[PDB]
């Protein structure tokens, strides 16, 4: 029933595997327990194809808390997505980086998020801005620890405002966590 | 709708 | 239009040969935790190559590739002497499994451009190569920084994929 | 502040959901139609439900609950005009949204919900400009999605410019059943629909009571915005300054500007309805309908609704103008008149029989309602003035605007 699904996900042609992840995150829309096919997708995940990442890194964001051991296959290849030059990729990634609630795996993610941070293009960075606080709701010591916060405040001293109001947000809601101190 | 408009003016100065 | 690994333990090389196959460049590349995949089409046979790193948390998550599996390329570590021998004992848990009974093996020397790095036999009689059963086994001396030796074992895999002229 | 925001149907099973934070379980929304369920049928129900530490904002769409939960203090009113704008962002991309659109289209639904909102917070909501790199039918995000003029993608050429506007009113009215009036506003709200080229500066001008007392003008026909709620797109600091209305139009339709005051006027339609409710027999409803405006226009394709008991029977209706239909749905007549000239004053008389035995519960009272549309007629007296095009490249565009008065909430109650 999920045989013939992970033997057409583990091919090689470009209809067959993302007509698999369609029906994967089909499936996962429904509520059927699609959580033990977690490592066939994640290997047809690096594609240049834009509309099949979308679904690959959703079945990434909601199915990393149940498998969390698994979910370390992924690391690599969202900080070498965060290198490419189509922004939008970069910013997908980012969001994508900070939902996955894994706490073994926000150790490796704070230097593309770090680079991110010092982007020019400002679309990855109203998404990273947001990411830093999507990294302190699962650990508030390391982004202290890494010194994120300097670095947050000085994209509220920026120009081209939704960054701003996005960091506005996100120091909101860091120093709504902290004991005001 | 079936309804027709009327012209505005420009500048009203 | 044949899947082929890159195993073995961390920091030997593999990513950095792989991306110059890809492209031809020496690039800055991160202890990859995760994984690449990329493909390189030569000889009319794409080559969808499967890099896995080799840290202690990403070791016993090789298993979950090992369905549906038709090559293996095994890369040896030989500037660390004190990590080859985990290196070994990695592989042979690896080669102690009857799902992956089909693959090729191409073992490759790398960063062959130290003085202490072994040839091409010592590395074989350190590993125990010749007592593989049903392991179709070959060896290769590359360097990483100049690309030598690379196109010589892509063409020993063609010559393995394909059982024909 | 959002956690999680599902979308649920009428069974409470989930249609399509979506979490950012994960301070609240994917099985926490099994909570809500029980919730819900037991809300219902003791009078306290609420938009804001309760499971404990997890709070359940909610709206009702067609077949569809969008549900957006929380843990934490979150700022509600947020969440609630985000949960209006998806529904308006999704009746944008879908022509209707009910449960065949959800489980059609989650192609594109999953990619939604993860671009307007991150970590509980809204960032790119505008429909129009988010058509460009989201689509059904993926290049770079264009840069309107990050500069300051984030509602105008530039690059857009027209054959013509054309700038259309749409005063409508909306008479809101309340009458007792004394024959006085409690509450009578207007809401009105300008509804343009702008078909320009390049990144125009439009100068909508208003003929405000405000701006004609500071500029001199204070014998004139001026209406008192009591409350002027503009667009985004609208210069809030340069209206607070000298009431002045400049903006950079959208790319299609959308409302500008919703204003609201109050009437000293009469009401426009008048529901003169007299009752005789004779017990166990019958029920006559000697009702008449007096146009209190001016004799010129006419109001089209009225719907006077008149609540009837529940239980009424073999109806009879003599009338002068305009037919009747009775819906026993609604459980109300709906004299529908095809035009109604200003002036005129026409009786319509219906007659119902009523069931010899009483009922078993009470029945409810509710008010005549009139569904009134009066083309090119303003109540308020709102005129707009000029609308200055201001274009660097520079061209003679036409601006055009009619004026029409509808109803809101145009209820006259009962006996
Ligand atoms: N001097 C020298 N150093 C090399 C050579 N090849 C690789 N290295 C070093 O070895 C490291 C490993 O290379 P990579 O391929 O990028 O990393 P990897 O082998 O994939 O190891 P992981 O990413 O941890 O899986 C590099 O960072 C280089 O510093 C070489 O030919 N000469
Ligand atoms: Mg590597």
């Amino acid at each position: 029933e999920i045989f013939e699904l992970k033997a057409e996900l583990n091919s090689d042609k470009k209809e067959k595997k993302k007509e698999a992840v369609k029906k994967v995150i089909a499936s996962m829309t429904v509520g059927k327990d699609v959580s033990a096919l977690f490592p066939d997708v994640v290997n047809c995940m690096q594609t240049d194809n834009l509309e099949l990442k979308k679904l690959v890194y959703l079945y990434l964001m909601n199915y990393a808390k149940s498998q969390p051991d698994m979910a370390i296959m992924a690391v690599n290849t969202f900080v070498k997505d965060c290198e490419d030059p189509n922004p939008l990729i970069r910013a997908l990634a980012v969001r994508t980086m900070g939902c996955i609630r894994v706490d073994k795996i926000t150790e490796y993610l704070c230097e593309p998020l770090r680079k991110c941070l010092k982007d020019e293009d400002p679309y990855v960075r109203k998404t990273a801005a947001v990411c830093v606080a999507k990294l302190h709701d699962i650990n508030a010591q390391l982004v202290e620890d890494q010194g994120f916060l300097d670095t947050l405040k000085d994209l509220i001293s920026d120009s081209n405002p939704m960054v701003v109001a996005n960091a506005v947000a996100a120091l909101s809601e860091i120093a709504e966590s902290h004991p005001s101190s | 709708t079936s309804y027709d408009y009327c012209r505005v003016p420009m500048e009203d100065g | 239009e044949m899947r082929i690994l890159m195993v073995g333990l961390d920091a030997a090389g593999k990513t950095t040969i792989l991306y110059k196959l890809k492209l031809g460049e020496i690039v800055t590349t991160i202890p990859t935790i995760g994984f690449n995949v990329e493909t390189v089409e030569y000889k009319n046979i794409s080559f969808t190559v499967w890099d896995v790193g080799g840290l202690d948390k990403i070791r016993p998550l090789w298993r979950h590739y090992f369905q549906n599996t038709q090559g293996l390329i095994f890369v040896v570590d030989s500037n660390d002497r004190e990590r080859v021998n985990e290196a070994r004992e990695e592989l042979m848990r690896m080669l102690a499994e009857d799902e992956l009974r089909d693959a090729v093996l191409l073992v490759f020397a790398n960063k062959q451009d130290l003085p202490n790095a072994m040839n091409a036999a010592e590395i074989t009689d350190k590993l125990g190569l010749h007592s593989l059963r049903h392991r179709n086994w070959y060896i290769q001396a590359t360097c990483a920084t100049s690309g030598d030796g690379l196109y010589e074992g892509l063409d020993w895999l063609s010559n393995q994929l394909r059982n024909q002229k | 502040s959002a956690s999680a925001v599902y979308v649920l149907d009428l069974k409470g099973k989930v249609l399509i959901c979506r979490n950012y934070r994960g301070d609240v379980d994917m099985s926490e929304v099994e909570h809500f139609m029980p919730i819900l369920m037991e809300k219902e049928e003791e009078g306290m129900l609420s938009p804001i439900l309760a499971h404990g530490g997890v709070r359940f904002m909610w709206i009702k769409h067609n077949n569809l609950y969008l549900v957006a939960t929380s843990k934490k203090n979150a700022c509600v009113s947020l969440v609630f005009s985000f949960l209006y704008k998806v529904v308006q962002v999704f009746s944008e991309y879908f022509k209707e949204l009910e449960e065949e659109s959800i489980r059609d289209n989650f192609v594109i639904i999953y990619e939604l919900l993860d671009e307007l909102m991150d970590f509980g917070y809204p960032q790119t909501t505008d429909s129009k400009i988010l058509q460009e790199y989201i689509t059904q039918e993926a290049p770079r995000p264009p840069a309107t999605v990050t500069n300051a003029v984030s509602w105008r993608s530039e690059g857009i050429k027209y054959r013509k410019n054309e700038v259309f506007l749409d005063v409508i009113e909306a008479v809101n009215l309340l009458v007792s059943a004394n024959g006085n009036v409690l509450r009578s506003e207007i809401v009105g709200s300008i509804k343009m629909r702008v078909f320009l080229s390049g990144m125009p500066e439009l100068r909508l001008g208003l003929n405000d009571k405000v701006l004609f007392d500071n500029t001199g003008r204070g014998k004139s026909k001026s209406v008192e915005l009591e409350d002027v709620k503009f667009h985004q797109c609208v210069r809030l600091s340069r209206f607070e300054n000298d009431r002045t209305i400049s903006f950079i139009p959208p790319d299609g339709e959308f409302e500008l500007m919703s204003y609201r005051l109050n009437t000293h006027v009469k009401p426009l339609i008048w529901i003169e309805s007299v009752i005789e409710k004779h017990s166990h027999s019958r029920i006559e409803y000697m009702v008449k309908a007096k146009s209190q405006f001016k004799r010129r226009s006419t109001a089209n394709n009225v719907e006077i609704h008149i609540p009837v008991p529940n239980d009424a029977d073999s109806p009879k209706f003599k009338t002068t103008v305009g037919s009747v239909k009775w819906v026993p749905e609604n459980s109300e007549i709906v004299w529908s008149v095809k035009s109604f000239p200003g002036g005129k004053e026409y009786l319509m008389r219906a007659h119902f029989g009523l069931p010899s035995v009483e009922a078993e519960d009470k029945e409810g009272k509710p008010p005549i309602s009139v569904k009134f549309e009066i083309p090119y007629f303003t109540t308020s007296g709102i005129q707009v003035r000029y609308l200055k095009i201001i274009e660097k490249s520079g061209y003679q565009a036409l601006p055009w605007v009619r004026y029409i008065t509808q109803n809101g909430d145009y209820q006259l109650r009962t006996q």
